[PDB]
C-alpha cells in the first residue's frame, strides 16, 4: 500500500512546474534525509517566503483536483 | 511519512489523539444478539445503559 | 403410425389432500415414462402459498419468551410454517392476530381477509395460560415455489430490517406424497396400452386437474426446446 | 499434454530436464512477454511449454541459440 | 460478377404502376433496389403542389439516406412510373454487407455522387436560366435516357405538360405557350402527348 | 463485499493451477499428491476415491491439508511429479496401487456373471450395443451367457494392431463391459466373472502393453459403470442371508 | 446529476477567472450552466480567454454552457 | 413461476450416425427426466422398417448350412440384423437376391424396388467360396417400431410356417445406442444446475438430431390432450 | 481510437483567409478533411454572381464527389469563411484503405446523407416558400450552426446583407427592408453586422 502510494504520488508530482515540484518535495522532507522549511526555501530558491505558502495553495488546487484526486482517494479511508 | 504528511497536508483531515478498540463479529461468523451484560467498580460512574 | 394419446376421465377426492387421478389410455413404456418424469415435476416444481414473516408486539428476537404462554417463540412459528393458505388474487398478504383469554390458539382466531382461504381453522398455533395475557402479530405470506429459507434472504438481503421482524423459512412446494400405478388400460384389442393412476397427496391450496396441466404445460415448454430450437 | 507429460518425456527423455526446460521457456513468457508459437487455447503458460517441448520448437539448445544470437546482435548494435 | 451475391440474400418483390413505394415521413429502416422497371421521385408542400425531382431506371440505389442515421424520415416522396420489381432487405444486414465487403457502397458512392451533381446542376438552373432556358436545357437531358425512342431525325418521347411541367415548376398551359414558340422557331414537333425533337445526334 | 467478479476472476486463476493434499500421518511419497482444483459450494472437500487407498484414509471423520505451489517451478514439479497421473504404481512393488476397492467391485462381480436361470438364453447378437438396448430396456438377464459376435485387435505386428472377429459363448455383461476396452487386450481378461485378482492384473496388462494413458482412462470408467451397475444391481443384507447351519447344536 | 453540485474548485480554476466567479455572484455549478456567455462577456475581465479555456474544461469533464435548469435551487 | 429453459448450445457430430449433443442449461430435476424418457422413447417407440423373416432355396434351419460357404446361416442372419432399409410407399416388401459366382455378397448385388433405399449398400451379408455355388433367397421386410425378438415372435405366432421360411428378431427402431449424462454447468451464482449430454449412435436410415426432433414431437404429440 | 488511425496517414496544409479551396470543374483530385475552423460551399453563374450553396463546420470530409469515377471533375466552388488547416489524399489510397477498413465510407454515409438531406430540402424549399419563410429559416438552421453565439434571450450571429442575399436568392437591400419589418414584427434585435434571433429553444 506505501509503495504504489508513494509511486502514484511521484507520478503526479512529474507533471508540474519545476519550482512548484522540488520546493514541495524538499519542503516535506520527500525523497531525502532532508527536513527543508519554509524560511530554507527562502535561502535556496530565492529569499520570498510566503508566496510560497501561496503556491504551495496553488499546487494544492493543481493537484488536489478530482481527476488526480481519485488514486489518492482510497487513501482517504486510511 | 513524508507522504501522508502531504496527503493530510492536500485534505487537511486528521486524526483525534485516540484509537479504535472496538468488540467486532470476527470474520466468518453471524448470529442474532439477545443479551447483554455489563460489571462495574463501586467506585466509577455507572454508564448510562448499564 | 398408430400413436395414440392419453386422455382424462376421473377425479376421485378421497379428502381434501389424498386425491387419485384414474388417467387412460396409453401404449407401452408411457405408464413409466409419464409416471416418474411427472412425479419429479410434480415434487420439484409446484408452486403455492405459505408464511414467510412475522411480527410480534413486545419483541426483539425469537429466543426471547412471553408472559402467560406454554410455547416459546421458535415453537409457535414452527406451528406457523406448516400453515394452509391459498391467496386468489395477490402475490403477498399481511394478515393479522388479536387474542386474549386462556385457551388454545388456533387459526379460526385469525383477522381473515376477504379474498383469502384459510383449509384448515384448527391448525393449533399457541397456547394461553394467563387470563390477563394478549398476544398480537402480523402475518406476512408471500406465494413461490420450493424451498427459499430465511438465512438465504438475509444473506441476499442487506435492507437494515426494524429489530422485531421474527424472520422465517419458507417451503412453498405444496405437494407432500405421490405415486403412479401402471395398470392396463382396456382397449378391446390392444390390451398392451396402459392406464396410470396417479395417487395425490399434499396440503390443500392447489387444485389436482390444474397441477398437472402445469406439470404437462412445463414439461412442453421444455420440449420446443428439442422440437422446434432443432 | 495437460494432465499427462508422457510424450513430452518422450521427446527429451528425463522428467528434471523436461521441468526446467519448461519453466526456463514460461519465464522467458509470464515476464519477457514473448510470443507463443503453438495457438493459445486459453491456457497457463505451463500448458505452452509443454506443448512447444512436446512437437519439437523449444529445447535448451534451442533456447541457448536464440538468446545467444540476439545477445550477440545486441553487442553488434552497442557498438 | 459480385451483385450475385447479393441479391442471391435478398428479399424480393413486385409492385404495380403508380403504387406508391416511400412515404415521406416513415421511419428509416429498410434499403430497396430497382431489378427491373424505372420510377420517379417528387416532393409535397403545404399547397399539395406536386414537383418531380428526379427519375431513375434499371440499376440505382433506391433509400440511401436513412442507411446511417438511427431514424431518419423520408425526406422525399417516390412513385412507380410503370408497373416494377424490387429487391430488399434492412439496414441491420447492411452493416454485414459492408464490413464484409465494401464494394457496394462503393457503387452507391457513385450513383449517389453523380445524383449530388445532376442535383447541383438542378439547382443552379433553377436558379439562373429563364423558363426557356431550363425547359430547353431539360428537354435535352431527358432526350439522353434509355426511355427515349428513336426518331430518323433525332428522338421522341412521350411526356404531357403537366409533368414537364413539374420538373420545370410552372403551369402546364404557359409550357403550352413555350411549346408554341419552339414549334414556331422549327426546333420541336409535337402532337398531344408525343413530342418529336429535332437537334440530337 | 465479495462481488461478482470475485469468483469468476477466481476460476479464472484457477485454472492450471494445480495443488497439494496430504493426510498424515505421511509414511510414503504417495500420502502427498498434487490434484487440479474444483470448485464447489461447500465447506467440505471431496476426492477421488481410487487414492483413499494411498492415503489409507476412509470417510469416517478423517481431514486433510492443503498446500500450494507459488512459484512455476513447484507448479511444474507438482503436475509432472507430485501428479495423481504419473504415480499409479509404488516403488516398493510394481503393483497397481489403483485398485479398485469395494462398491465398485461388487458392481463388476454382480454384473459380469453367469447364471443359468433368469431368460434370454441362446439368442445371437451383433455386438454390445442391442445388449445394452436389451438390459436398458431390461429384456436380458445381465449374468447369462449366450452368444454374441465381437470383434477384439492386436498388435502382434510391428506395435502395428491387428484386426478380426468373432463369436463367444459369453454373459451379457462381459459384452456390455467390452465396450471400454482399449483395443489391445484379449477378451479372455472380462471372460471371467472379474473377481478383485482379475481387475488388478487387468489394469496391470493395460499399463505394460499400451503405456499409461488408457489404463487411467479405462479405470475411469470401470469406476463410474461399477458404481452405476451396483446402484442398479440391488444390493442389502437382512437377518435371513446370515442362515444357521441346523448341524452345529448336534456337533456341540 | 451528481455533477451539477460541485464547487467549480473541482476544475482546477485559474485566479483571474476564479475572481471573475466570486465577483458575479455565481455559487454553484448549477448556476454557472443558467449563465449564458454574453452574461460572461460583458463582465468585468472576462474578455477572449476565460471563455476559451472555460470551454476547454467543461468540454473535458462532460457539460456546457448556457443550459437550463428546472427545481433550481433545492439546496 | 420463474422457469428457465436450455439453450441447444452444440451437436457435435463424429460421423453421420454417430452424434454427440450437449444441452444446458437446466433447472436441477430434470436432465434425468429427459434422459431417461427419450431413452425410453427412442430405445422403445421409434418406428422403421426392418428383416422380420428370410427364405432361401436349398436351406432348411439355421442349424443346418450351405456349401460352397464361408458362414453358416447363423453369421449371415446376423449379417441380416445389421441391415439398412428404407420403405417409402408400403409398409411391408420381400426383396430378391440371387447370386453366383465368389462375389463376398454384398446389399449391392440386391434387386432394389423402386420404394426401397439401403443406405449401405456395400453391406455384406454371405460368401460364396467356390464359384460353382449359387444362391437364391427371398427377405421380408416389414415397418415396425422398437425392438421384438422372433422367439417373441413364434410365441406370439400360431400361424403355420414351413420349413424354409426363417425369422429374426426384429430392430425396427434405427437406434443402436444411446446414453446420457448429468453434469452440473455454472450460471454465476448458481452451480445446482445442470446439463444433459447424450451420445446417440444409429444405423443408416436416420439423422439423429432429427431421430430426436421426432421424439420430443411424439411426446409433445402425447402432452397436446393435458396442456388444456 | 479510428480517428487517429487515420490521422497517422494524412498530409497536411495550412489555408489562410479570404481565398478558395475548390475550383469547379479542375480535375478533382484529392479529398480532404477540416482539421479546424469553417468553411462556405458556393457556386457561380455566368454573369459571375455568387451564390452559397452550404456553411460547413468541424468534423467533414471535403472534396469527395470526384472520389468515384474515373475522370470527374469539381462541380462546386468553395470559399473561405475562415482560415482553415485541411488534410489531402489520394484516390488510389482510397480504395486501399476502404478496403482494408470499411469504416471510413460509414463515416461518408453519414455526411454526404447529411448533405443530400439538408439540400433535399434546400432544393424542396427552393420550390415554394416566400422571402419570409427562406430567410427566417434560413437564420433558423443558422441559429442552429455551432458558429452562432449564445445572447441570453437566443443566438446572436454576425453577417452582411450581401452574403445572405447569395443565401436565399435575392438581393441584399430587400431582405434589408424586410428584415426591418421583422424588427417592427419583435423576432430580432439587429445592429449592423450583429444580428440576434430570440424564439431559439
Ligand atoms: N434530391 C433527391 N434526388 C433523388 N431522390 C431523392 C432526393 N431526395 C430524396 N430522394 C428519394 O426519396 C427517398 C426518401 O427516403 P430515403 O432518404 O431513404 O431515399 C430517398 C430517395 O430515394
Ligand atoms: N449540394 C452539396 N452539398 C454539399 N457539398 C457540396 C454540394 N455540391 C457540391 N459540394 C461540394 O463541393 C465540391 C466541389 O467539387 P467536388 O464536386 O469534387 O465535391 C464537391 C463537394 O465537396
Ligand atoms: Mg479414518
Amino acid at each position: 500500500t506505501t509503495e504504489s502510494l508513494r509511486a502514484a504520488t511521484h507520478d503526479v508530482l512529474a507533471g508540474l512546474t519545476a519550482r512548484e515540484a522540488k520546493v514541495l518535495r524538499m519542503r516535506f522532507g520527500i525523497d531525502m534525509n532532508t527536513d527543508y522549511t519554509l524560511e530554507e526555501v527562502g535561502k535556496q530558491f530565492d529569499v520570498t517566503r510566503e508566496r510560497i505558502r501561496q503556491i504551495e495553495a496553488k499546487a494544492l488546487r493543481k493537484l488536489r483536483h478530482p481527476s488526480r484526486s481519485e488514486v489518492l482517494r482510497s487513501f482517504l479511508d486510511d | 511519512t513524508p507522504e501522508e504528511k502531504l496527503l493530510r497536508a492536500i485534505f487537511g483531515e486528521k486524526a483525534s489523539d485516540v484509537k479504535d478498540s472496538s468488540l467486532r463479529v470476527p470474520n466468518g461468523v453471524s448470529g442474532t444478539v439477545i443479551d447483554v451484560q455489563v460489571f462495574t467498580r463501586d467506585g466509577v460512574e455507572k454508564d448510562k445503559r448499564a | 403410425t398408430e400413436f395414440l394419446k392419453p386422455r382424462l376421465v376421473d377425479i376421485e377426492q378421497v379428502s381434501s389432500t389424498h386425491a387419485k387421478v384414474t388417467l387412460e389410455p396409453l401404449e407401452r413404456g408411457f405408464g413409466h415414462t409419464l409416471g416418474n418424469a411427472l412425479r419429479r415435476i410434480l415434487l420439484s416444481s409446484m408452486p403455492g402459498c405459505a408464511v414467510t414473516e412475522v411480527e410480534i408486539d413486545g419483541v426483539l428476537h425469537e429466543y426471547s419468551t412471553k408472559e402467560g404462554v406454554q410455547e416459546d417463540i421458535l415453537e409457535i412459528l414452527l406451528n406457523l410454517k406448516g400453515l394452509a393458505v391459498r391467496v386468489q388474487g395477490k402475490d403477498e398478504v399481511i394478515l393479522t392476530l388479536n387474542k386474549s383469554g386462556i385457551g388454545p390458539v388456533t387459526a379460526a382466531d385469525i383477522t381473515h381477509d376477504g379474498d383469502v382461504e384459510i383449509v384448515k381453522p384448527q391448525h393449533v398455533i399457541c397456547h394461553l395460560t394467563d387470563e390477563n395475557a394478549s398476544i398480537s402479530m402480523r402475518i406476512k405470506v408471500q406465494r413461490g415455489r420450493g424451498y427459499v429459507p430465511a438465512s438465504t434472504r438475509i444473506h441476499s438481503e442487506e435492507d437494515e430490517r426494524p429489530i422485531g421482524r421474527l424472520l422465517v423459512d419458507a417451503c412453498y412446494s405444496p405437494v407432500e406424497r405421490i405415486a403412479y400405478n401402471v395398470e392396463a388400460a382396456r382397449v378391446e384389442q390392444r390390451t398392451d396400452l396402459d392406464k396410470l393412476v396417479i395417487e395425490m397427496e399434499t396440503n390443500g391450496t392447489i387444485d389436482p386437474e390444474e397441477a398437472i396441466r402445469r406439470a404437462a404445460t412445463i414439461l412442453a415448454e421444455q420440449l420446443e426446446a428439442f422440437v422446434d430450437l432443432r | 499434454a495437460r494432465v499427462t507429460v508422457q510424450d513430452a518425456v518422450e521427446k527429451i527423455g528425463n522428467r528434471f530436464d523436461l521441468v526446467l526446460v519448461a519453466a526456463r521457456r514460461a519465464r522467458q513468457m509470464q515476464v519477457g512477454g514473448k510470443d507463443p508459437l503453438v495457438p493459445e487455447e486459453n491456457d497457463k503458460t505451463t500448458v505452452i511449454a509443454l506443448r512447444e517441448i512436446e512437437e519439437g520448437l523449444i529445447n535448451n539448445q534451442i533456447l541457448d541459440v536464440r538468446e545467444r544470437q540476439e545477445q550477440q546482435e545486441q553487442e553488434a548494435a552497442e557498438l | 460478377p459480385t451483385l450475385e451475391w447479393f441479391l442471391s440474400h435478398c428479399h424480393i418483390h413486385k409492385y404495380p404502376s403508380k403504387s406508391t413505394l416511400i412515404h415521406q415521413g416513415e421511419k428509416a429502416e429498410t434499403l430497396y433496389y430497382i431489378v427491373k422497371g424505372s420510377v420517379a421521385v417528387l416532393i409535397k408542400d403545404e399547397e399539395g403542389k406536386e414537383m418531380i425531382l428526379s427519375y431513375l431506371n434499371q440499376g440505382d440505389f433506391i433509400g440511401e439516406l436513412g442507411l446511417f442515421e438511427e431514424g431518419q424520415e423520408r425526406s422525399a416522396w417516390v412513385r412507380a412510373k410503370t408497373a416494377c420489381e424490387v429487391a430488399e432487405i434492412s439496414y441491420k444486414k447492411f452493416r454485414q454487407l459492408i464490413q464484409v465487403n465494401p464494394d457496394i457502397l462503393m457503387r452507391l458512392s457513385a450513383q449517389m455522387a453523380r445524383r449530388l451533381q445532376v442535383t447541383s446542376e438542378k439547382v443552379g438552373n433553377l436558379a439562373f436560366l429563364d423558363v426557356t432556358g431550363r425547359i430547353a436545357q431539360t428537354l435535352l437531358n431527358l432526350a439522353k435516357q434509355p426511355d427515349a425512342m428513336t426518331h430518323p431525325d433525332g428522338m421522341q418521347i412521350k411526356i404531357t405538360r403537366q409533368e414537364i411541367g413539374q420538373i420545370v415548376g410552372c403551369s402546364r398551359e404557359t409550357v403550352g405557350r413555350i411549346l408554341k414558340m419552339l414549334e414556331d422557331q422549327n426546333l420541336i414537333s409535337a402532337h398531344g402527348k408525343t413530342i418529336v425533337v429535332y437537334g440530337t445526334r | 463485499r465479495e462481488e461478482a467478479v470475485v469468483w469468476d476472476i477466481l476460476d479464472e486463476v484457477i485454472r492450471e493451477h494445480p495443488v497439494l493434499l496430504n493426510r498424515a500421518p505421511t509414511l510414503h511419497r504417495l500420502g502427498i499428491q498434487a490434484f487440479e482444483p474444483v470448485l464447489i459450494e461447500g465447506k467440505a472437500i471431496q476426492l477421488h476415491p481410487l487414492v483413499c487407498a494411498a492415503y489409507n484414509a476412509d470417510f469416517d471423520g478423517d481431514q486433510m491439508a492443503v498446500h500450494v505451489p507459488l512459484t512455476l517451478e513447484a507448479q511444474l514439479e507438482a503436475r509432472a511429479l507430485m501428479m495423481s497421473t504419473n504415480n499409479i504404481l509404488s516403488p516398493a512393488n510394481g503393483e497397481p496401487i489403483i485398485v479398485p476397492s469395494q462398491d465398485v467391485v461388487l458392481g463388476l462381480y454382480y454384473m459380469t456373471r453367469d447364471c443359468v436361470n433368469a431368460k434370454g438364453e441362446g439368442m445371437v447378437l451383433t455386438g454390445p450395443k442391442e445388449a445394452e438396448r436389451l438390459y436398458r430396456s431390461g429384456l436380458a438377464s445381465l449374468h447369462a451367457r449366450v452368444k454374441v459376435r465381437i470383434t477384439e485387435y492386436e498388435k502382434d505386428a510391428n506395435g502395428e494392431l491387428v484386426a478380426k472377429t468373432s463369436l463367444k459363448d459369453t454373459t451379457v455383461g462381459r459384452a456390455i463391459l467390452w465396450m471400454i476396452v482399449p483395443k489391445g487386450l484379449p477378451y479372455s481378461i472380462v471372460n471371467q466373472a472379474l473377481g478383485k485378482k482379475a481387475i488388478s492384473k487387468m489394469l496391470n496388462t493395460c499399463y505394460r502393453i499400451l503405456g499409461l494413458k488408457p489404463t487411467v482412462i479405462f479405470a475411469d470408467q470401470i469406476m463410474y459403470t461399477g458404481f452405476a451397475y451396483a446402484a442398479r444391481s440391488g444390493a442389502s443384507v437382512g437377518i435371513d442371508d446370515m442362515v444357521i447351519p441346523e448341524k452345529k447344536h448336534e456337533i456341540i | 446529476d451528481p455533477i451539477l453540485l460541485r464547487p467549480v474548485d473541482d476544475l482546477e480554476l485559474t485566479v483571474r477567472s476564479a475572481n471573475c466567479l466570486k465577483a458575479e455572484a455565481i455559487h454553484y455549478i448549477g448556476d454557472l450552466v443558467q449563465r449564458t456567455e454574453v452574461e460572461l462577456l460583458k463582465t468585468p475581465n472576462l474578455g477572449k480567454k476565460s471563455l476559451t479555456e472555460i470551454k476547454d474544461v467543461l468540454a473535458s469533464r462532460g457539460l456546457s454552457l448556457g443550459m437550463r435548469l428546472e427545481n433550481w435551487p433545492p439546496a
